[PDB]
RNA sequence: AUGGAGAGUUUGAUCCUGGCUCAGGAUGAACGCUGGCGGCGUGCCUAAUACAUGCAAGUCGAGCGAACGGACGAGAAGCUUGCUUCUCUGAUGUUAGCGGCGGACGGGUGAGUAACACGUGGAUAACCUACCUAUAAGACUGGGAUAACUUCGGGAAACCGGAGCUAAUACCGGAUAAUAUUUUGAACCGCAUGGUUCAAAAGUGAAAGACGGUCUUGCUGUCACUUAUAGAUGGAUCCGCGCUGCAUUAGCUAGUUGGUAAGGUAACGGCUUACCAAGGCAACGAUGCAUAGCCGACCUGAGAGGGUGAUCGGCCACACUGGAACUGAGACACGGUCCAGACUCCUACGGGAGGCAGCAGUAGGGAAUCUUCCGCAAUGGGCGAAAGCCUGACGGAGCAACGCCGCGUGAGUGAUGAAGGUCUUCGGAUCGUAAAACUCUGUUAUUAGGGAAGAACAUAUGUGUAAGUAACUGUGCACAUCUUGACGGUACCUAAUCAGAAAGCCACGGCUAACUACGUGCCAGCAGCCGCGGUAAUACGUAGGUGGCAAGCGUUAUCCGGAAUUAUUGGGCGUAAAGCGCGCGUAGGCGGUUUUUUAAGUCUGAUGUGAAAGCCCACGGCUCAACCGUGGAGGGUCAUUGGAAACUGGA
């Protein structure tokens, strides 16, 4: 009928943090001030307070778990930021907060674990202001630190909250302490000064010395926020219960709600080119994202939608327009902090479950029927790391198969592929952790057990050496009579430039029409290997001389006789087997450039160079492919994380003696 | 289950140890007018009487078809 | 008479034989491309796989006690006569519980079943039947409990116990009543056993009240109750005949076959037990194995036949698997009970719970099959005196070109053969009256108005009439009136605006309707068969044109046809596949001439039946048609009965 909350009151949050900050524990405590007058599970979870709708998703902190928190800030409005008060900023806090910024999301910045030894809110805020260099300041002031932590000066309007327990009851509404009063004073200038810096009015205001009014502070600090251009830091404690209804209402008073949020641009199915706006309107068309799918063990697939514009019901049809299909909304689900609710209608603005979507996966836009736009789907990160997985038992590939396929589909960043010329199949993931619990998750709930090793490298074969050789084959003694001849000359070509053939016969010696049988010859020994198995490449044949017969001579003969060729070329020409050398470009900051540099070296890579980028730097190099295995966990350890970095082939190199004997070794053997 | 098959339940129980009750009392006194009518004895005609009375409410009570209580009645009388 | 088509391919060529292949029809179809609408149908064929969640069986207060509730309207004035308690009356009402009836129907499924399961025709003198109808006779007199409820105790829950009290159309004793049981006599009759009627006696139990009218507690209406005999309905058993593959399955059977006795059952019966005997089945296919629900019907075929057993109707079987009984008229019971088993779930770890092959839906399997929708308004069912409650039966709506049927995507004029594509002999030909342009229409579509039928009723209110009454109320019937629609403001109708939104698919070597240009060059590729492609490709890909169809067109899968290619109709065995190497001989098949007789086959007439729907013919109603409805015709190797004697069979 009516919706039970506007959009002016609506509030999509995501609380986001580095591992172990306390993500989980601040939307335990959230939910449970909520539902009062908790299991936290599903991909969003609704919630009130304050007459305020409030949508909550929970991200993971792990480097290797960034596909959630990309496909949650894509869907959400606001974000809370926690921080470990004892460490401020950490490397994956900088990932989110980098992921945030690239999605234009305004945040809150929360200090949890206040209460924790080494609990330090003025360095954490220093570290927000360095590491991040975000325009953050703080709108409140903890008063005592770890065990002394006892209350929580509110700034705006300069009010004390005094903490007498744990339970997160009985605080106690006073007059901030007259010592605490001139920090309090300074803060407050702080803000005021941090805000005013991105507005005029508000910078005018102040220097005229007027006092600022609480309503006047609260609405600068709003629209700083959702502008993105201020991020205001709060401070407190999930554990002990401190903190948490000042967190909330600094969600409602300055986090924005999909009206406050910039619009949402999307194309035509028909008209790529053209450009659809989706405000926060109920009564516009129906489209919304979805943004998660999973399948709950009571009521099947789950497909976790944001809608942007428009209203749906449940029990009628709806365009995947991704797909290009009709999907049949058969039952809409909310996720309570205890409960789950069938709800009739979805409106703008508002994170739901369909039951019943088949083939929707995440990303995918559904439209209304008759409508046909397409919002703008998500950007993951390509692989960082790269595994040969295999079955067991070969009698599980199908099944295999089968949970590859649903685990791309759960997952985005998790890809899967067949490599032609190894036959392998290949996992790659976004880190060790992950690959790890992906291999764990197929073993059990799908029951294909794996093995998983270090993908093979495709090997070349060259010739190092010129030669001119001759292969004659004559097969006159039994039955039908064939005879072949050629003489050609072997170079090794420029690198990188590929097979050339060349034909300088003179004077007809090898008829025009064994030449082409002659390079087809050459091509199949070429791919068959000479020395290793492995197909020869970056060759110059030039067939200069030779014979025939005019009987015998046969396209056959004239194959045995170039295979022959090649053979003796081999035998002559000292081959040498070749790698796959990458182009590989690292970010990261310039203290662990040594430390980049070094491990390249060692991986008997070399620095192509080097140059400063935005406020990183970037090492360019080239290494080989094989030496490139379990690349990203290195470099995360040798950066703290940090560190990123792209690999693509880029040519063939000389394999060295001892590699290469080894390779011709286990190929022979 | 649904609330009247539970109630038949109860109410089957409660059939049950009447019906079971009276019909033992018949049998008993089946066996009694047989035995009786087997060896003669002077209280032979007041037991075949006690037993074809407890058969007839019987067989009016349905706990027996009037068939079987026919039969009943048939072999007894002829005994006797 | 209503009905029957062939073609390619073995050769240098030929005729024959012979297989392979194609042109037709069909589908619960799937897939590829494409896709406008309406009507009527159809839609998990796979996993009888597992199932979250909601709903699918209740009803009766006019059977019963109790509890809650509190009108209408009592009392004191708080001086508030509008608000107040208990000392009342307490009506209209509601309910957990006892009791009655219904949960055995309705709905789902096809696992099992090769069997009197099913079909057809018969039989039961071997049977059972609540509710319903008719007739006749009754309903007399007493009693003891218990649920609920209150209290005490134990539990997470499921819920449990102990004590005390109270009802009934709940339960029980006694009284009278029999066509039922025993005995005796008599009469008549039949298909062995036996059946029907009459007369004597002995044993012998039934029941209930509720709501009203008249009020004389006497009479009495409706409903309900009991006994007996009939009708109706439903069920049970037996039997002839029919109904499937294999002998690379030949022996099977020991309660087995018969008799006697008893027990048991609604009922007959080795149905079961005790005894005696050694019988019973089988090449006319026993036994074993495999597969299968059967039918009406459906597809195909000229027919004979062949294939199938969705939707709809009948019959059967099953309800997680196996066994059992209880209650009941009826079950050995889908949403009942007990036990065992597998599996699953909850738990406070003490202990508890469950069965979608009901309707939706989930997961899974799959090439593949839908909404966790609306309403009991119609029809039907359960309960109720009735209003009414329940009803995922059902009536509707939603989705899917899945099928069939209907209508669109425009119509008239239009040479001046316009541009442009393709080809060219460079003249022209063709797309083409096609286009452009003028004129016209609005089926459709958009907008705005009007707007059905399906609805009969039941009940209630008025009278009239009929049995009974001493007379009413009531009961049956008849005529009137108020009111009852999920679909749905849907179908349909009217008025205005625009050709404007609405054509795709396959094929073009022969079979087989439709040919040219470029690209390629035994490659890429096509292909149902024969085959095509190596520079002149009507066979590959594209383009123009053409052909067939058209909201569909192609492909794949399966069935019948063509196939006389298992040949009864309707073929063969010298050389094409095919005469056992040859005797002797059993069963079986077949059998010379005449006469008399029988009527098994054979022929002919009558009667009953072969449900309904379906097919075919006719008619009627949706604007047509599909579709729907109503009559007719058809379909048996069917059965009973009466006739003929030529042939086959018997004497
Ligand atoms: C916020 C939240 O609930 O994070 C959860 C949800 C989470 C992000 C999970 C980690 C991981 O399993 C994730 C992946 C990518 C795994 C692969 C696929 O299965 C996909 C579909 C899957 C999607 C999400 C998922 C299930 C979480 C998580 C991290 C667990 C911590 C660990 C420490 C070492 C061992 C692991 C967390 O608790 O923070
Ligand atoms: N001392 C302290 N510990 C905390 C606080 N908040 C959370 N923790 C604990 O620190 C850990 C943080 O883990 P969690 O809340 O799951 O964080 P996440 O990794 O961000 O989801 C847990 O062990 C929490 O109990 C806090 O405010 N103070
Ligand atoms: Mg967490
Ligand atoms: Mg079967
Ligand atoms: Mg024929
Ligand atoms: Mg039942
Ligand atoms: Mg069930
Ligand atoms: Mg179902
Ligand atoms: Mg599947
Ligand atoms: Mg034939
Ligand atoms: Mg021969
Ligand atoms: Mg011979
Ligand atoms: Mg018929």
């Amino acid at each position: 009928m009516a919706r039970e909350f506007s959009l002016e009151k609506t509030r999509n949050i995501g609380i986001m943090a580095h591992i172990d900050a306390g993500k989980t524990t601040t939307t335990e405590r959230i939910l449970y001030y909520t539902g009062r007058i908790i299991t936290i599970t599903s991909a969003a979870t609704t919630a009130a307070w304050e007459g305020h709708r409030v949508n909550i998703i929970d991200t993971p902190g792990h480097v290797d778990f960034t596909v959630e928190v990309e496909r949650s800030l894509r869907v959400l409005d606001g974000a809370v930021t926690v921080l470990d008060a004892q460490s401020g900023v950490e490397p994956q806090t900088e990932t989110v907060w980098r992921q945030a910024t690239t999605y234009g999301v305004p945040r809150i910045v929360f200090v949890n674990k206040m209460d924790k030894l080494g609990a330090n809110f003025e360095y954490s805020v220093s570290t927000l202001h360095d590491r991040l260099q975000a325009n953050a300041a703080p709108i409140q002031l903890p008063i005592g630190a770890e065990d002394e932590f006892e209350a929580i000066i509110d700034l705006v309007e300069m009010k004390c909250f005094k903490y007498t327990n744990d339970l997160g009851t009985e605080i106690e509404e006073i007059e901030i302490p007259e010592d605490h009063l001139d920090r309090a004073e300074e803060a407050r200038a702080s803000l005021i000064e941090a805000v005013a810096e991105t507005s005029d009015e508000l910078m005018e205001k102040y220097l005229g010395d007027e006092e600022i009014s609480v309503s006047e502070l609260k609405e600068a600090i709003r629209q700083a926020t959702t502008n993105v251009e201020f991020y205001p830091v709060l401070c407190g404690t999930a554990f002990k219960n401190k903190g948490v209804q000042l967190m909330l209402d600094a969600v409602i008073d300055y986090l924005p709600s999909p009206l406050d949020v910039k619009p949402i641009i999307g194309h035509r199915a028909s008209n790529p080119e053209e450009e659809v706006i989706a405000k926060a309107d109920d009564s516009a068309e129906f489209a919304a994202l979805a943004f998660k799918v999973m399948t709950d063990p009571y009521v099947g697939k789950l497909t976790f939608f944001r809608v942007y514009s428009g209203t749906m019901t449940s029990g009628s049809y709806v365009k995947n327009s991704t797909k290009g299909k009709r999907e049949r909304v058969g039952r809409l689900l909310q996720m309570h902090a205890n409960s789950r609710q069938e709800i009739d209608t979805v409106y703008s603005g508002d994170i739901a479950a369909a039951v019943g979507l088949k083939d929707t996966g995440t990303g995918d836009t559904l439209c209304g029927e008759k409508n046909d736009i397409i919002l703008e789907s998500m950007e993951f990160p390509e692989p960082v790391i790269h595994l040969s997985v295999e079955p067991k038992s070969k009698a599980d590939q199908d099944k295999m198969t089968q949970a590859l396929v649903k685990l791309q589909e759960e997952d985005p960043t998790f890809h899967a592929h067949t490599d032609e010329e190894t036959g392998q199949v290949i996992i790659g993931g976004m880190g060790e952790l992950h690959l790890d619990i992906l291999v764990d998750r197929m073993k059990k709930e799908f029951n294909v057990e794996c093995n998983v090793g270090a993908p093979m490298v495709s090997y070349r074969e060259t010739f190092k050496s010129s030669a001119q050789v001759q292969g004659k084959f004559s097969r006159q003694s039994g039955g039908r009579g064939q005879y072949g001849d050629v003489h050609i000359e072997f170079t090794p070509n420029e690198t990188g430039a590929g097979f050339e053939f060349e034909n300088a016969i003179v004077g007809g010696v090898v008829p025009r029409e064994y030449i082409p049988s002659v390079e087809a010859g050459l091509k199949d020994a070429m791919e068959n290997g000479v020395l290793a198995g492995y197909p020869l490449i970056d060759v110059k044949a030039k067939l200069y001389d030779g014979s025939y017969h005019d009987v015998d001579s046969s396209e056959m003969a004239f194959k045995i006789a170039a295979s022959l060729a090649l053979k003796e070329a081999a035998k002559k020409c000292d081959p040498v087997i070749l790698e796959p050398m990458m182009k590989v470009t690292i970010e990261m900051p310039e203290e662990y450039m040594g430390d980049i540099m070094g491990d390249v070296t060692s991986r008997r890579g070399r620095v192509d160079g080097m140059e400063p980028r935005g406020n990183a730097q970037v090492v360019n190099a080239y290494v080989p492919l094989s030496e490139m295995f379990g690349y990203a966990t290195s470099l995360r350890s040798n950066t703290q994380g940090r560190g990123t970095y792209t690999m693509y082939f880029d040519h063939y190199a000389e394999v060295p003696k001892s590699i290469a004997e080894d390779i011709i070794k286990k190929n022979k053997g | 289950n649904i609330k009247s098959a539970i109630k038949r339940v109860k109410t089957t129980e409660k059939a049950e140890a009447r019906n079971i009750s009276q019909k033992s009392a018949m049998r008993t006194a089946v066996k009694n007018a047989k035995t009786a009518v087997s060896n003669n004895a002077d209280n032979k005609n007041e037991l075949v009487s006690l037993a074809v009375k407890l058969v007839d409410k019987a067989a009016q009570s349905n706990l027996i078809h009037s068939n079987k209580a026919d039969r009943i009645k048939s072999q007894l009388m002829t005994a006797n």
